[PDB]
């Protein structure tokens, strides 16, 4: 009634994965040699990146609080070496999730 | 209030798990 519910959230995530893995395999290759490759990291759908730039995508629409973050973006940085950035002492690549997080009481 | 407040809590727990890497994280799925 008030909650989106675990079932509806996970079900909405499955559809976001379904649309993502569709695009990932049917979207035409970039044909520009060097670029960061498209991916689905469990949280978001990333496209092919342009080297030496920041790549952004909307907050994933399956989020419970998606309505509360509609101008939000999640970010990656595609290096000149055609590789998604990965910082000192890490395995999961650099990502700014900030604009997409929840935030507590007020209005 | 308790059953409907635990499912909104599970969805925060699920998004957090996804944020960590989902299956790839090594942490078990929340609920």
């Amino acid at each position: 009634g008030a909650t989106v519910s675990l079932w509806e959230t996970v079900q909405k995530w499955r559809e976001y994965r379904r649309q993502c893995q569709r695009s990932l395999t049917e979207d035409p290759p970039p044909a520009t040699d060097l670029f960061c490759n498209r991916t689905f990291d469990e949280y978001a759908c990333w496209p092919d990146g342009e080297p030496g730039s920041f790549v952004n995508v909307s907050c994933p629409w399956y989020l419970p609080w998606a309505s509360s973050v509609p101008q939000g973006h999640v970010y990656r940085f595609c290096t000149a070496e055609g590789l998604w950035l990965q910082k000192d002492n890490s395995s999961l690549p650099w990502r700014d999730l900030s604009e997409c997080e929840e935030s507590k009481r007020g209005e | 209030d308790l059953s409907k407040q635990l499912d909104e809590q599970c969805a925060k727990l699920f998004i957090e798990w996804l944020a960590a890497g989902g299956p790839s994280s090594g942490a078990p799925p929340p609920c």
